[PDB]
RNA sequence: AUAUUGGCGAGAGACCGAUAGCGAACAAGUACAGUGAUGGAAAGAUGAAAAGAACUUUGAAAAGAGAGUGAAAAAGUACGUGAAAUUGUUGAAAGGGAAGGGCAUUUGAUCAGAC
RNA sequence: CGUGGAGGUCAGUGACGAAGCCUAGACCGUAAGGUCGGGUCGAACGGCCUCUAGUGCAGAUCUUGGUGGUAGUAGCAAAUAUUCAAAUGAGAACUUUGAAGACUGAAGUGGGGAAAGGUUCCACGUCAACAGCAGUUGGACGUGGGUUAGUCGAUCCUAAGAGAUGGGGAAGCUCCGUUUCAAAGGCCUGAUUUUAUGCAGGCCACCAUCGAAAGGGAAUCCGGUUAAGAUUCCGGAACCUGG
RNA sequence: AAACUUUCAACAACGGAUCUCUUGGUUCUCGCAUCGAUGAAGAACGCAGCGAAAUGCGAUACGUAAUGUGAAUUGCAGAAUUCCGUGAAUCAUCGAAUCUUUGAACGCACAUUGCGCCCCUUGGUAUUCCAGGGGGCAUGCCUGUUUGAGCGUCAU
């Protein structure tokens, strides 16, 4: 049982150096954005305020 | 060099094929030879292993050792000796893995099945 | 451990239905003690016999319908033979053999005979 | 919704089933490469979309 | 106000769950699924998408008859059973 | 479900999802031989069927559950 | 292969201030999405000139 | 197991544990506990907490009233064991395992190994041979895995 | 006699070698996104064998220091080899509003050939 | 001059250490580069004569991965507000109880529900990650328990509407239409005694079906009870439909 | 003089290049012809002594039967008819079966675990009310059978 248990205990290191609040938390966050890397602003109407 | 069309000389083939043969594949896999007296006595050179055979380690660091076989690991490809340990200073004892190619089968566990494969390999039982 | 099909071959229906009881009765009374206990090795084994008292049981009613409808045209559909759909609905050897008349009398007058060049 | 129907409440009830971490015994194996449950679901973390 | 405060008025539903597919693209006031086509007795599917009929294409499931027919024929769909001891 | 064998003549069951009242009043007349007054039911969260059985006063659930053989 | 580094729906984003106009891979949530595609420059598209 | 030279059967006297405490749900529960606690530090019998316990005649009415009184206890002592408030002793036999099958055979962990099953304690921290590196665990497996046994 | 980027069974190569080769060498059309049609990844290597560090001691503990297993922990489930950017410690040097370079020699340190 | 593979040769190098990597050491070439020593490492690799190519990077607002300066810096300032003792614990601005001061002010920071979510509810254990300070605490992590109906809803009815059949279009996927240009279906009396139900001897105008958890609609109240359930359980007292 | 900045060397970090590897891919050649109303492909929900997947299977549920082999499976438990055997086993083979709810999907309907009718049987005093078990009831078309319709029409 502590075999095992300092078997999780190593498996979940890089898995909270990522910072995840749990095995469930599996966020992915996209390379770039087209809304902030995209278009150009004139002297009309914009895109944020 | 080979001459059928249905051997196939493909390392990557030969190695999966190995390596995910199943139970009874693995069995004809795990073969060892005899001694020399079984060998002169029998008529026969190699036998599959099996759970109750007296055997003699030639190969290794172990070289020398006598015992009976314990195990048969098909699973792990390795075969469990009885008397051939790693010993710990907490008490523990570990067995070790052995590959049935080094080691000299001394004594048969021999019945019905035995001997009717024996006799149909071309040896002789008197 | 379990029951054993070549000794269940050689009973009877009641025989077969008493047994089956005895076993679910025992099955039952293995569900209640796995409330407390996890690991029971003994309800695989009993579960292995009631699958096997029920395959006997149904292969004689099988066999007892196949010698009542021996040797009749109209079987039942799963008692007849399935190899595929297209198997079923092709040709016999009968009715692919069937040649006219004409032709007939073509072949025996006319065969295609055997002949060397060499000599 | 307090008031659903049996479609919903039978993919839930797979859902509840299935909220478990790994067994112990499974890391103990001969040759085991599963060393975490990489499809646990949680209510706030990420929807099941009915 | 097209943004952020009208996303909070997202709580009804276009589509629910499929019966043919089990998918959750069942438009519920058109009564028709915008995957597998269900109602219609033909499945939909298009030569322009040929990664949607990967996903959903024959051995991406169970296979539960047709994995059989290959050792069926390859013994010759026989009929009947095997005899014992080679005697 | 021991609270209420002390309080109502009240025995506990799992029961099989297809069934229904009828069918779970005629299988506990079967297998225990006693008389069923009420029959209640539902579907837990995790998917199973539980039933209450409410026997009547000329029978007692402690004697049922201790032959059943888990009290 | 003949589809190899083509079985992906990209499109350039166009001429502006902070990114160059190589086609990029479009949706969202899957850490693939804004990365550039099809060419012989970036990582999983095709190669200059297949071989036949 | 599938053994037919088993015995299989429970213990009939049990044992108040004093240092534990917990608040029970039973009303039963509750009343059996206040005559346990009232019993002593002895072991003891289901059938002593009885009202109709010692009998003053042999009339089978008042061992109809008894068996009625058990019915109503085993109720009782299935809570009452739940919460380790009270503990079983063990029905013991005697039995004899080689040695040379005891040295043939080998532990992977020798004296690290426990129960972490048992409920106890005192069985389940002991050891049989401790200058041979042989457990409680171990002894069984090995006294269930002979047949010389 | 001809066709065959699907299905089933085989044999091969002056092909690729984990940012390559199929999107996928791994529970990959998976995880995740979208109302929907659809979009769509990352991720291989301890050791011959887990023998995966018993025991002592400091610490609330994670751990440290001894000890030990191993051919080797300069192989410790962050695990073959472990480059660069970037950083810490020690030693040597230079520095009155940048630093670096070319030609030539002084000073200090360091070094091969050879008679 | 250099790189990945191929044919030939040196009976080439190699566990007394191959390839790779580091090197204020040595030599050769105008140069591309080649060679030797030392350290690290642990299993393969070269010279020459020829064959072949997915064969040489500083740039492309290049692609993917990694890392800096800025910098211990900007900042962590909406919603009036906190304080004392004890307990627990290795450790308390932030946990628990007690003692005080305040706030929401019944168009509440209170008590319930509808969409939506799905176990977040409750108990026991418990702190690596998360709660932009902390943490012994938690909607976090691990293991379980919990939702009981003749009368409450759904189920039934129809609304705006959707939609088969009979027909008619369209190369076709399918389109129109909802009573239409169709031989469109039931009740029972019969007579009652192969006797069970064939005709009955009169009917039959309407044409499927789907569409409301706020419309229409048969019938239940009080008291008690749990860690978490109740117009559903328990105790008492009613009512409705069908037979 | 230190500190600080920069340069040079040794060691240690950060990071994952290079080298060596490979149960994968890619291209070429050869052989074969076999899905479904006897219910397919696909879907949902379940099932292991102790499993969330992958891989299997259907309330006989990581499987039953038959045939071969001949002693394992393995993390633990457990295997005398597991053992000189009519016999292990996530073994191989596979001809007998089982095959929940669906799906072309077939009594009607389906955002519902909704509503019928017929036949046999068992239990409630019951051809009429209620309940359980078993077996059925789609459309187009072909051949035949039976019952009919029409002054369409022939002989009486
Ligand atoms: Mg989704
Ligand atoms: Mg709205
Ligand atoms: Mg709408
Ligand atoms: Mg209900
Ligand atoms: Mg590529
Ligand atoms: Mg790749
Ligand atoms: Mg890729
Ligand atoms: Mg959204
Ligand atoms: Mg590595
Ligand atoms: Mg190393
Ligand atoms: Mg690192
Ligand atoms: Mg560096
Ligand atoms: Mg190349
Ligand atoms: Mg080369
Ligand atoms: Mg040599
Ligand atoms: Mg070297
Ligand atoms: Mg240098
Ligand atoms: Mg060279
Ligand atoms: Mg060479
Ligand atoms: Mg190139
Ligand atoms: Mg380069
Ligand atoms: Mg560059
Ligand atoms: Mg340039
Ligand atoms: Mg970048
Ligand atoms: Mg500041
Ligand atoms: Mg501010
Ligand atoms: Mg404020
Ligand atoms: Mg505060
Ligand atoms: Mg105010
Ligand atoms: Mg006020
Ligand atoms: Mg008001
Ligand atoms: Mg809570
Ligand atoms: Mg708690
Ligand atoms: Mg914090
Ligand atoms: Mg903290
Ligand atoms: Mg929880
Ligand atoms: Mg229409
Ligand atoms: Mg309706
Ligand atoms: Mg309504
Ligand atoms: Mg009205
Ligand atoms: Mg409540
Ligand atoms: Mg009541
Ligand atoms: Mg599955
Ligand atoms: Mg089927
Ligand atoms: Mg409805
Ligand atoms: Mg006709």
């Amino acid at each position: 049982r502590s075999k095992a248990d300092r078997m999780a205990k190593m498996e979940r290191r890089e898995r909270n150096r990522h910072a995840k609040q749990g095995e469930s938390d599996r966020h992915n966050a996209v390379s770039l954005s087209k809304h902030l890397f995209s278009g150009k602003r004139g002297v009309g109407k914009t895109d944020f305020r | 060099a080979k001459q059928s069309l249905d051997v196939s000389s493909d390392r990557r083939k030969a190695r999966k094929a190995y390596f995910t043969a199943p139970s009874s594949q693995r069995r004809v896999l795990l073969s060892a030879p005899l001694s020399k007296e079984l060998r002169a006595q029998y008529g026969i050179k190699a036998l599959p292993i099996r759970r109750d055979d007296e055997v003699l380690v030639v190969r290794g660091s172990k070289k020398g050792q006598e015992g009976k076989i314990s195990s048969v690991y098909r699973l792990k490809f390795a075969v469990q000796v009885d008397k051939v340990t790693k010993e710990k200073v907490n008490g523990a004892s570990v067995p070790i893995n052995l590959h049935p190619s080094k080691l000299v089968i001394t004594k048969l566990h021999l019945d019905k099945d035995r001997k009717a494969l024996i006799q149909r390999k071309g040896g002789k039982l008197e | 451990a379990g029951v054993k099909a070549y000794e269940l071959r050689t009973k009877s229906k009641e025989q077969l239905a008493s047994q089956l009881v005895d076993l679910k009765k025992e099955l039952a009374e293995l569900k209640v003690q796995k409330l407390s206990r996890p690991s029971l090795p003994k309800i695989k084994t009993v579960r292995k016999s009631i699958a096997c008292v029920l395959t006997v049981i149904n292969e004689q009613q099988r066999e007892a319908v196949r010698q009542l409808y021996k040797g009749k045209k109209y079987q039942p559909k799963d008692l007849r033979a399935k190899k595929t759909r297209a198997l079923r609905r092709a040709l016999t050897k009968f009715e692919a053999s069937q040649v006219t008349e004409k032709q007939r009398k073509k072949q025996i007058a006319f065969p295609q005979r055997k002949y060397a060049i060499k000599a | 919704a307090a008031q659903k129907s049996f479609r919903i409440k039978q993919k839930m009830a797979k859902a509840k089933k299935q909220n478990r971490p790994l067994p112990q015994w499974i890391r103990l194996r001969t040759n085991n490469t599963i060393r975490y449950n990489a499809k646990r679901r949680n209510w706030r973390r990420t929807k099941m979309n009915i | 106000g097209k943004g952020t405060p009208s996303f909070g008025k997202r709580h009804n539903k276009s589509h629910t769950l499929c019966n043919r597919c089990g998918r959750r693209s069942f438009h519920v006031q058109k009564k028709t699924c915008s995957s597998c086509g269900y109602p219609a007795a033909k499945t939909r599917s298009y030569n322009w998408g040929a990664k949607a009929k990967r996903r959903h294409t024959t051995g991406t499931g169970r296979m539960r008859y047709l994995k059989h027919v290959s050792r069926r024929f390859k013994n010759g769909f026989q009929t009947g059973s095997a005899s014992k001891a080679s005697a | 479900a021991m609270k209420k064998v002390e309080d109502g003549n009240i025995l506990v069951f799992q029961v099989s999802m297809k069934a229904n009242k009828y069918q779970i009043k005629k299988a506990v007349k079967e297998l225990y031989e006693v008389d069923v007054l009420k029959v209640n039911t539902l579907v837990r969260p995790n998917g199973t069927k539980k039933a209450y059985v409410r026997l009547t006063a000329d029978y007692d659930a402690l004697d049922i559950a201790n032959r059943i053989g888990y009290i | 292969s003949e589809k190899a580094g083509h079985q992906t729906s990209a499109e350039s984003w166009g001429t502006g201030r902070a990114v160059a106009r190589i086609p990029r891979v479009g949706g969202g949530g899957t850490g693939r999405s804004g990365q550039g595609a099809f060419g012989n420059m970036c990582r999983g598209g095709r190669m200059f000139a297949p071989t036949k | 197991s599938h053994k037919a030279g088993e015995l299989i059967a429970r213990p009939g006297a049990y044992v108040r544990d004093f240092a534990q405490t917990h608040i029970l749900k039973l009303k039963t529960s509750r009343q059996l506990l206040t005559k346990i606690d009232k019993q002593g530090v002895y072991p003891f019998k289901l059938s002593h907490l009885s009202s109709n316990f010692p009998f003053v005649h042999e009339n089978e009415e008042e061992l109809q009233s008894l068996k009625k009184d058990l019915k109503s206890f085993r109720l009782g002592m299935s809570e009452i064991s739940n919460n380790y408030l009270c503990v079983e002793s063990p029905i013991q036999i005697a039995r004899w395992v080689p040695w040379d099958h005891i040295l043939k055979a080998t532990n992977p962990n020798g004296n690290l190994s426990y129960d972490a099953t048992s409920t106890l304690t005192l069985p389940g921290h002991e050891l049989p041979l401790p200058k041979l590196g042989v457990s409680a665990i171990k002894l069984k497996s090995l006294m269930n895995s002979t047949k010389e046994s």
